[PDB]
Parts: C-alpha cells; structure tokens; sequence
C-alpha cells in the first residue's frame, strides 16, 4: 500500500492527524502524507476526515491543495497530497526585515480569491483560513490547505457549528452568536490576511472573544443599526459595548494604495450581505496589473 | 448567498447524475426486496426522530444505501447493518453533534456488535469511494422555496413531507432524479395548499415544465392519496408534529389540473 512511499520528515499537525513529507520511489514525486489513526477511535472514521476527503475529491483547482490518493488499512488512513514548500506564516517571518513585495501580495491575494470562489461555487465553506493553512511553492503559487474544519452548505444555509475559525481571523457575526453564517466568514478571514501580508502583523490579535470584538470595533467603529441592520438584536450583542468611532483606512494599513484600501474595506464590511464575494473581488481594480512573481524561497 | 445560488444549482444538477443509484438494482438482489427496503427506510425515519436528526441526514443515508446496494449483494439479515452504518456516516457528514457509535449499536437492539457497525462503516466508505457529498431532494426543495411569493410554511412542510414519502418506495422513485422529485413535491404542495402552480421563475431556473414533471407528479399524487393505507407510517406520524405544521393532516386533492 505504502510500499512505494519513503518518509522524509514530519511537517506538522493540523486540525487532525499528522502530516509528513514523503516520496514516491517509483515516480520520484514528493508528496505530503496525512496519517489518520482509526484504532484511536472506536468511534471509527472521524467526521473531519469524512468531510475533508469527500469535499476535496470534488474540489480540483490550481489554488486548492490537491488530494492525490486515499490509502486504507483497518488501522490507518493515509491521504496523499501534492507537496508544497512552506506556509505563508513562515514566509512572512522570513520576510520580516525586507518586507513582502506588493506584486507578490497582490498575486497571492488574487490566487486565494480564485481558490475561495471555487470553494464557494461548489457549496463548500473552508472555516479556518489563516496563514498556517495557506501553502506556497517555489513557482509563485499559493493554495488553500487543511480542509478538516470545512463543510458542505445548503442554500439557504442553516445553523452550523459555532466553534469555528481561529480567533484572530473570526468574523463578527460568529463572535456575536448569529444563528446563520455563510461564505462571508471566509472573506472576513481573507481580509485579515491581506492586511497581515502588508504590515506583517495580525490585524486583530485578540486574547478572548470579547477582546477580539473590541479590537475589531476600535479599528472599524462599533457597529450600529445604520451600518449593520439587526446588530443590536444579535444574541451576544450588549448595549453596554463601548461605542468607538471608525478609523479611516489609510491609518489601518498605511502602505496600501487607494485601490487596496477600497478592496480591504469591502472584505471587512460588517454586514455579511454587503461584504464582497470572492467572485466579485477578482474584478476589483486593485488587480488590474496583477502578475505572478516567483518568491525568494529559503527552504 | 444569492451570488453563488446559480453556480451551486448547476453544480448539484451535475452531481445528482453521478450519485444516481442503479434503477433496476432490487431485481438483482437475490435475498432483499423493495418491501424490505421500505421497512428499513421507515425505521431510519424513526431513528432520525428519536435522535432529533436533520432531514438532510436521512436523505443522505438513503442515497448511501441505494448506491451501496447498487453494487453489493446483501442478505436480509444484514440489511439493517448497512442502514445503520449509512445513518452513522450521514450523521458524521451532516450533523453538528452526531450520535456516538454506541447509540447506533443500541438502536439496532444488539442485533449487531459495535465492531460490526464500524467495519460496515468502512466497507460503505470503500464502496462509495468516499463520495458522500450527494445532492438530495431536500437540497433542491430548499432552493425552490426561495421562489415563493410570499413564503408559506405549510407549503414548505408539505413539500418536505412528500419528498420524504418518496424515499420509502424504490419502485417507482429510484428512476427519478432528486431535482425532479423536488419539482413534483413543490408543485403538488403548492397546489394542495394555495391552488397555485409550478412558477415561471422555476421554469427559468430548472428548465422543468409541468409537462416534464408530469410522470413523477402522477406517481407522487398516487403515493399521497394512498399514504394513509401504506404499510409504512412513520413519516405520516412525524409530520403531525407542530414543528412541521401538522401537514400530514391536510387532505390531498382528488385530482390535478392538466
Ligand atoms: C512549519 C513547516 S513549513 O512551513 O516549512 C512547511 C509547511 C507545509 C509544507 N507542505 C505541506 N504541508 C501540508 O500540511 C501541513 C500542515 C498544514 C496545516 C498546519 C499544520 C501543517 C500539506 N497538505 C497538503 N500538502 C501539504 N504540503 C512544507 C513545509
């Protein structure tokens, strides 16, 4: 089964399982192998694996990590993925002194929006976009990875799992306990990541749910009924919330040009209905000169 | 999410053809029949009520079962094991808090052991090659509901009721696609409650006309009229509940206009 794979080293542990770098001995292909223990569950095959595999088999796209094969045992399931070279978090740290060039930020954002638009068109929410889950290669590609928190949605949505998205990248409608959320939560995450590529620090690094909300409110203004109809009836809204004035976006991400600021602001719109779709975002004027540069990789 | 609405609809129309069971499969099962399958699906309806599972979960489980039995010959003693594993998988796919495996062993009355349930789970995954994100009648209905003017919750619950009755009887409903059953169910509910018909806007969306829905509609109308006599009754009981507006109490029409 695994006869043809040679393990090289461990990469990390995502939402579930463990990921190793390996190579195919017959073809030479370098792969990432995700090992999933079944004997640890005499609950059986975990729901995260069932979702990740069924959805990833449908999602074939150049900016979505490619599931090549699924290898069974009674005791282990191995997912074979295309191998990428590093995550965006590592790349951002490697760039600390020198900065990420704008062409490359633009290229990466454009590509991520293509991947996300594809997901959303195929009724999939990712629900865990963050730099650790965004993988780059030596050729200038970036791809969505770790679909262990993903799910298939219906139109219109119902109530889905609340305990969702890493805190720093979590949308206000989830923090306020809204009954329904949808594709707009992934765009929110991406907007936080766009700001983060530019500054090299997380836009809203909160330490709790209430700290997260207050950090968001200090940057974008405390939302009211005018900016976001229905906020004040949302389950975890408090009328005691401090009322902060909105910051002008040229202070939020000072290196960003007018087009960039416009795009970021539509991605961080409070009202999920008004928040820009990935599809619509691909046509924003920010991308009119987009290219695909190759990054400086220090593997 | 009106912006992806049409991309999603298109995509589900494509995938419903790929997840389609084999229409003739029961003829090739030496040991089980449509009547045994009806008994099983009816039992899954009860199980769904007992654990407060989503309707979507039930629809998915039945899809898994029909696809599995399209290629795997199964003795009657083992049909419930297949069904239990299918419901487990569906719950894991679809539910926020699925029942745990022990609960699934408990509702089979220890006919089967836990390791049997877990081993069937894995066989079902192998047989379906992990392709579990199947379109259902329920997923089409939900989209079709957005074309009401205005929403009528009796129409909605009655459509779900009819779509659910279609799950019980492999003959005739296995030959119709989910989008078509949803179409017939929505039209029949809408006409029963309001007197109105399959709207223009859905002809534009789906390409289905009343003409094209007619064969399914003729079957579904008969199922509705005979629902009180059917050997299986768990769907009629479920839909007496106020959560579904007691729609199983509404009188089916004596005839349809056509
Ligand atoms: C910190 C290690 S690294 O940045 O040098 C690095 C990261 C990723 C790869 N390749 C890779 N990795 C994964 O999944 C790894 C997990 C992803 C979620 C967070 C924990 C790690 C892949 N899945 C599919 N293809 C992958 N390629 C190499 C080096």
């Amino acid at each position: 089964s695994m006869e043809n794979f040679q393990k090289v080293e461990k990469i990390g542990e995502g939402t579930y399982g463990v990921v190793y770098k390996a190579r195919n001995k017959l073809t030479g292909e370098v792969v990432a192998l995700k090992k999933i223990r079944l004997d640890t569950e005499t609950e059986g095959v975990p729901s995260t694996a069932i979702r990740e595999i069924s959805l990833l088999k449908e999602l074939n796209h150049p900016n979505i990590v490619k599931l090549l094969d699924v290898i069974h045992t009674e005791n282990k399931l191995y997912l074979v993925f295309e191998f990428l070279h590093q995550d965006l978090k590592k790349f951002m740290d490697a760039s600390a002194l020198t900065g990420i060039p704008l062409p490359l930020i633009k290229s990466y954002l454009f590509q991520l929006l293509q991947g996300l638009a594809f997901c959303h068109s195929h009724r999939v929410l990712h629900r865990d976009l963050k730099p650790q889950n965004l993988l780059i290669n030596t050729e200038g590609a970036i791809k969505l990875a770790d679909f262990g928190l993903a799910r298939a949605f219906g139109v219109p949505v119902r109530t889905y799992t609340h305990e969702v998205v890493t805190l720093w990248y979590r949308a206000p409608e989830i923090l306020l306990g809204c009954k329904y959320y949808s594709t707009a939560v992934d765009i929110w995450s991406l907007g936080c990541i766009f700001a983060e590529m530019v500054t090299r620090r997380a836009l809203f690094p909160g330490d709790s749910e209430i700290d997260q909300l207050f950090r968001i409110f200090r940057t974008l203004g405390t939302p009211d009924e005018v900016v976001w109809p229905g906020v004040t009836s949302m389950p975890d809204y408090k009328p005691s919330f401090p009322k902060w004035a909105r910051q002008d976006f040229s202070k939020v991400v000072p290196p960003l040009d007018e087009d960039g600021r416009s795009l970021l602001s539509q991605m961080l719109h409070y009202d999920p209905n008004k928040r820009i779709s990935a599809k619509a975002a691909l046509a924003h004027p920010f991308f009119q000169d987009v290219t695909k540069p190759v990054p400086h990789l220090r593997l | 999410v009106p912006d992806y609405h049409e991309d999603i609809h298109t995509y589900l129309r494509e995938m419903e053809v790929k997840c389609k069971p084999k229409v003739g499969y029961m003829k090739k099962q030496p040991d089980i029949t449509n009547s045994m399958r009806a008994i099983l699906v009816d039992w899954l309806v009860e199980v769904g009520e007992e654990y407060k599972l989503q309707n979507e979960t039930l629809h998915l489980a039945v899809n898994y079962i029909d696809r599995f039995l399209s290629s795997m010959s199964v003795l009657r003693g083992k049909l419930q094991l297949v069904g239990t594993a299918a419901m487990l998988l569906a719950s894991k796919f679809e539910e926020i808090y699925p029942p745990e495996v022990a609960e699934f062993v408990y509702i089979t009355d220890d006919t089967y052991t836990k390791k049997q349930v877990l081993r069937m789970e894995h066989l079902v995954l192998k047989v379906l090659t992990f392709d579990l994100a199947a379109p259902t009648v329920n997923q089409f209905l939900t989209q079709y509901f957005l074309h009401q003017q205005p929403a009528n919750c009796k129409v909605e619950s009655l459509a779900m009721f009819l779509g659910e009755l279609s799950l019980i009887d492999a003959d005739p409903y296995l030959k119709y696609l989910p989008s078509v059953i949803a179409g017939a169910a929505f039209h029949l509910a809408l006409y029963t409650v309001t007197g109105q018909s399959w709207p223009e806007s859905l002809i534009r969306k789906t390409g289905y006309t009343l003409e094209s829905l007619k064969p399914c509609l003729m079957d579904l109308h008969q199922t509705y009229l005979k629902a009180p006599q059917h050997a299986q009754q768990s769907i009629r009981e479920k839909y007496k509940n106020s959560k579904y507006h007691g729609v199983s109490l509404l009188n089916p029409p004596e005839t349809l206009n056509l």
